[PDB]
């Protein structure tokens, strides 16, 4: 047994009926004195590293080439200079297991934290010395930590998309479905999560040409690119995923859902595909009322009024939809179908739920279009133009495919630092580097879209970590006031770096003057309502730290409406999966689901105690399955206030509460103005 | 599975 | 039970012990008398019928608009001046149901046989009344019958493409695997059948940009293609049908033979993707020495030649090959793999397999490409050039992908007329009109390849019926006889028409030049051998009808020289399904399967005798699984000599028969000259 | 599933 392991393990062993919390620092330090140092390259000087990288094919030339030596060893030496040392074995193990550069046979290591850091900096600066120097203290420190994309494959010349999020939506054509099939196959190489929207296409038994009967519904494309991302793997290491969204007025909604029903057929079923359900505020009310809703099919209604149904607004339109006989319709339950969701997402997670009015109500760029779906992980919220794939010899029409850039701060060591202001400035330029150097040669409307809307996605974790680590419950309202504070100080600073970066470059993001932000519609709750902490114990976390007020807002506004927005989107709260351990954070902005997590690598057996885990902090650290999900809707509610996109929201349930507690869950989450809920993980 | 529980009109308001 | 089901099912009842084989013509005119005349719409005059017709999006007006309704009724009144009459009831029912025009709910008939017959024949002359006098001459006489896809879907305003075989070659990269997904659905969509050449794709464990073993192989892209023709099941009608080749020196040819195992698992099996195996005279060699064998992976050798492995030519090279380090290779048992090609086409009848260098070494047009692969039905045999479809802003690479256009010669009804130049030259001049006028905008190899090649399939039929109306055993040394003297004259006046059509239009077919005809080496056996009759019972057979000789042949090797080549390709004997009812013939050139017919239609069984069978001619008509494959083989090589394509070769196999008897038809198969073979068919 | 009978050369002459 490795002796690092073996140590980590005695955190397990009580001793005066205590955990041995300190064992993961002799575990940490023994991992790294018998197995990375070990097995470390090390060079004469950074000059021979760096030359043997570009020219064995692992860093990229071009980016390099823009510092002087002079200036790479600057940066390398501000990298170094902190003298970094992870806190816990798990830290240490993800970063070289996961992102630290190996060999081409993956046999010994090259890159260490401050290594790959340094190259991310470097890459975000773009020539700037000082920027790439601001850049290895913000992510030394560990107050901003670039997406798994981004942090793996900064610099690196064998390396996938720094974009990792896709959206997709499907025209009602052939030829549409069959360019989904082959961008969805190329983004997946790439290795981004393609999300699709299946509520533009008709529903199974419409006519294809006159011809009746003829179309297979929402659950063959469903098929089709369930094959195409199992075909587009990428080795197997991880393979395809896809996610389909549909609105739950499609008359195709109960076959999108029984494609995740465990009795499922294989001619039904779909395995890498992930599913997500839209739902107006139509359907919420008209399960309230137990009144009888209505599903529809998509080309009677593209027929009749010349728009397809996801475009059109459904709480203005279902009416005339029901009474227009040359709609076709379906009658169903929508009690019922409330009832199947919850059974679905206890059963297997799915679908995601999309609130597509509390999304729209708050939405930025209506003008552009309304939110119709998100993304696989279900908090990419932004406005979608479907493309026209034309025959092979004429032209197509290019819409708008969803791709944001993701990056999260570390709210416990941003709030150390008292640097949100710092943090989210720098974060939203590195953010802005990364949609600049990406450019999609096989996706025209992601191309597209990353050019003209400019998004990017700032979310934040270790929110239930430094709630815990300063005595706040995640329940309690307090932890609300300070998600609050710190989440209006976050948009404030990414709305007025967004500003600054659109008055620099002189150029906004497309269709900016129709958004909420030019008519300044969006800052009236910040003009209005003074987001100060409520409490005195929240108060004194904020101190030295200036609190925007609502003459700041007021200014910001006046800035906003005098020079414009870069950014069309700026914030959404990603999951961060494994990015979490690499900076001792818990993951996202929800609470922790196990105090001390238990993993097995291979043939060994591992222990994460969560990050700043104590008996001091202990109750502090309430797992996610203890706690009431209406208290997490709340806290997420108040979070998502502050957000322009979404927040991926994952349901942690009991085995006893049953699918009542599920759809009460749902529904109150949908009252407070959730936009999506992610999982429904039960224990 | 979960057990199935229908929905009463008193889970709809808050 | 009708009256003309209970008439057609009393064939059955012996009288005096013989089959009453009257009762068909009875049965035949109740079913008229009682069901057709009742449901064939009536119109005071022709005039009326052809307005309402194309009025109501039946017809095309465009086509009709080509001639004066003088001409139009004159063409009508040719057909009906025969006064035709279905001679079994099985005849009109096949017509009636599949072919005639029917109302919009398909509750009314529109279109007779002579109404179909002059709409087809209108649609072929294209503004010529004495032709379209002689196309209708020439159809109601039944000596020419086109494809069911022109016969069905000519001068029809909702038709499909007059088009149903094409073969795509899919080239080893994922844009190409997805373009090659995408015009599979769009041709599947028209209702023609594709088939796709999988041997340039790189094989399982291969190296995709550096990333070693992370290709899915062959298997993968079936998968893929499987699901894309489920998906484009013609608008719910007919089930979407594909077929794939492989090499046999694949790689994956195991993996490829693996997914019609009836063991095979789910993730593997294919359910709608036909298989075929190319099979070169290397392999073939390496079996009969019982040298184990190598199977290659095409990448490497792409990489070491900068040629794909199925573009060279494995004799000569499969020694450079095996001797290469850089070229990777696993040794099979050649042996062994033909004993699994054996047991699988006992199982379930696939492969198909293309005798590589058969086919080749009589191509007229190796030096565009050799043939590599065939069509669905295994008849196609024409030189194809792999389209590169690069990224959406570039440009594609545009190659040649086959498709050709089908029909077939009535050959009871040509020997009885003493009329095989006319039909030929009238046959080749609708097949050439088809080409000209078939246009398909989402495959743009196809289309390029129909443009430039122009080629067509002009088939036989009623080969089995008119040696057994004639007192002719189909194993019979005369019957060969006969087949080699009407397929020597088929193939002249085809080659005459198709060089008198490049002289009134001034040019050939593309790259013609390069081909065997251009130079003269297509000709040496016709101008060297004679292929007059030599028995004088078939030598009566021809009398009244010039057999073409040696000088005849240069005279015609002369012409071509001067006047080039209008099509590529000229003949193909496809296997003629359904069309072979409503002409009263046997199918294609394969012997009869049974001697009555008994299927179940609806609810009520019929009986349908082979045409012109009675008690003299009762075991003339030998049932196919009764004959000696070797015989039947020899037929079908005395028939390939004169057909430039390649022939549809059902195996008829006995229950009692081995996997070694099998092999042995196989390989007296490849031997003999045999080009493909299509269906193993057990009794 | 016929009957698997192997090739035992002279199959491959005729
Ligand atoms: N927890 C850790 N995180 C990161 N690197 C570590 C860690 N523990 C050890 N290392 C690596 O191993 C080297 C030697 O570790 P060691 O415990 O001897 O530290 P030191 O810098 O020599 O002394 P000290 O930490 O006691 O002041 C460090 O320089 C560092 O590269
Ligand atoms: N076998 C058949 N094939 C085609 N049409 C048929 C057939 N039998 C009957 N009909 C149709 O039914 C009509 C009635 O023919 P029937 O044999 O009852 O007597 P008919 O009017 O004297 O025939 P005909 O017009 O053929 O000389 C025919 O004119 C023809 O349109
Ligand atoms: C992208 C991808 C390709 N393949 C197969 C299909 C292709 O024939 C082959 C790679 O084709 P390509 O997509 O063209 O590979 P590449 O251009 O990225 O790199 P290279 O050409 O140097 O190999 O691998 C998979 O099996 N799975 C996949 O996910
Ligand atoms: C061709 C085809 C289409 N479809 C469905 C999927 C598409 O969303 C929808 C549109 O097909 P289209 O490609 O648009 O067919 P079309 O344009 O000829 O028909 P229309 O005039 O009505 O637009 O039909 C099938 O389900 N199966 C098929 O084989
Ligand atoms: N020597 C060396 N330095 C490395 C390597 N990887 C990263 N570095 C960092 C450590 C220092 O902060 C910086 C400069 O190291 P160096 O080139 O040895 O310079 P110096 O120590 O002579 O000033 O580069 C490496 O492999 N070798
Ligand atoms: N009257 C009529 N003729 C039809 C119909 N379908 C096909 N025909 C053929 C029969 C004749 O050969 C031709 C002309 O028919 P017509 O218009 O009645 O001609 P005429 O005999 O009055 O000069 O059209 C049809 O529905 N009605
Ligand atoms: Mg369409
Ligand atoms: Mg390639």
């Amino acid at each position: 047994v490795p002796k690092w392991i073996q140590l980590n393990n005695e955190i397990m062993i009580q001793k005066d009926g205590k955990f041995q919390f300190d064992k993961d620092k002799e575990a940490v330090h023994s991992y790294f004195v018998d197995y990375i140092n070990q097995n470390t390259v090390f060079f004469h000087n950074l000059k021979e590293k760096l030359d043997y990288l570009v020219e064995n094919q692992y860093y990229e030339e071009e980016f390099l080439s823009l510092y002087s030596f002079e200036d790479i060893k600057e940066v390398f030496k501000t990298a170094y200079a902190k003298k970094f040392r992870f806190p816990s074995f798990m830290s240490a193990f993800k970063f070289y297991n996961d992102y630290a550069l190996k060999t081409n046979d993956k046999k010994k290591i090259l890159e260490r934290y401050e290594d790959r850091i340094s190259i991310v900096a470097l890459f975000f600066a773009n020539g700037d010395t000082e920027k790439a120097k601001e850049y290895v203290n913000l992510m030394i420190n560990q107050e901003y930590q670039p997406s798994t994309p981004t942090f793996l494959n900064a610099g690196r010349k064998r390396r996938g998309e720094l974009v990792s999020c896709f959206l997709l939506e499907v025209n009602d054509s052939l030829n549409d479905i069959s360019r989904a099939i082959d961008i969805s196959m190329q983004l997946s190489k790439l290795g981004g999560g393609v999300s699709l929207n299946l509520s533009k296409l008709r529903a199974k038994g419409e006519a294809i040409k006159d011809v009746e009967n003829a179309t297979k519904g929402v659950v063959g494309v469903m098929k089709l690119l369930d094959n195409a991302f199992r075909y587009a793997d990428q080795m197997g290491q991880r393979q395809g995923s896809g996610a389909a969204y549909l609105n739950i007025f499609h008359r195709d909604i109960n076959d999108f859902l029984d494609t995740k029903k465990i009795s499922a057929d294989e001619d039904v079923r779909v395995k890498t595909l992930s599913i997500g359900v839209v739902i107006p505020d139509k359907f919420v009310e008209l399960a309230r009322e137990d009144k009888a809703a209505y599903v529809f099919y998509p080309h009677t209604i593209y027929k009749e009024y010349g728009q397809h149904m996801d475009e059109m607004d459904m709480n203005e339109m279902y009416d005339k939809f029901v009474d227009n006989p040359r709609v076709k319709k379906e009658k169903i339950n929508p009690r019922k179908l409330l009832e199947k969701l919850a059974m679905l997402r206890s059963e297997s997670g799915y679908p995601y739920i999309m609130f597509q009015d509390n999304v729209n109500k708050v939405h930025a760029n209506n003008h552009i279009s309304k939110v119709k779906f998100s993304n696989l992980c279900s908090e990419v919220l932004q406005a979608s133009q479907v493309s026209s794939y034309t025959d092979y010899d004429e032209e197509d029409e290019i819409g708008l495919d969803i791709s944001c850039n993701l990056g999260s701060l570390n709210i416990l060591n941003v709030m150390e630092h008292k640097s949100i202001e710092k943090t989210v400035k720098l974060a939203t330029d590195s953010l802005t580097h990364v949609s600049e150097t990406t450019d999609i040669r096989n996706a025209p409307a992601v191309r597209r879209a990353n050019k003209a809307m400019k998004s990017i996605g700032l979310g934040a974790m270790n929110l239930h970590g430094y709630l815990a680590q300063n005595g706040i419950a995640y329940e309690s309202p307090e932890a609300r006031d300070f998600a609050n504070t710190f989440f209006m100080m976050v948009n404030f600073y990414s709305i007025q770096r967004s500003a600054e970066i659109a008055k620099e470059k002189g150029e906004t993001f497309d269709q900016y003057e129709g958004s909420t932000y030019a008519t300044g519609e969006y800052f009236d709750k910040y003009v209005s309502t003074d987001f100060s902490p409520k409490y005195e114990k929240i108060a004194n976390l904020f101190e030295g730290m200036h609190i925007p007020t609502t003459e700041d807002w007021k200014k910001l506004k006046a800035f906003v409406a005098e020079h414009g927005m870069y950014h069309s989107y700026r914030l959404c709260i990603a999951p961060t999966g494994s990015i979490s351990y690499v900076q001792s954070s818990t993951a996202s902005v929800m609470p922790i689901m196990e105090r001390i997590e238990e993993r097995t690598y291979g043939n060994s057996k591992t222990y994460y105690p969560m990050p700043g885990l104590a008996s001091n902090n202990w109750f502090f650290y309430k797992e996610a399955y203890d706690m009431d999900m209406f208290k997490v809707v709340d806290m997420i509610a108040t979070i998502q206030q502050h957000i322009d996109q979404g927040i991926s929201f994952t349901l942690f349930l009991k085995d006893t509460m049953t699918t009542r507690d599920l759809n009460r869950i749902d529904l109150y989450a949908h009252h407070r103005g959730i936009k999506t809920i992610y999982y429904a993980r039960t224990k | 599975k979960a057990t199935v529980e229908p929905l009463k009109d008193d889970d709809f308001y808050f």
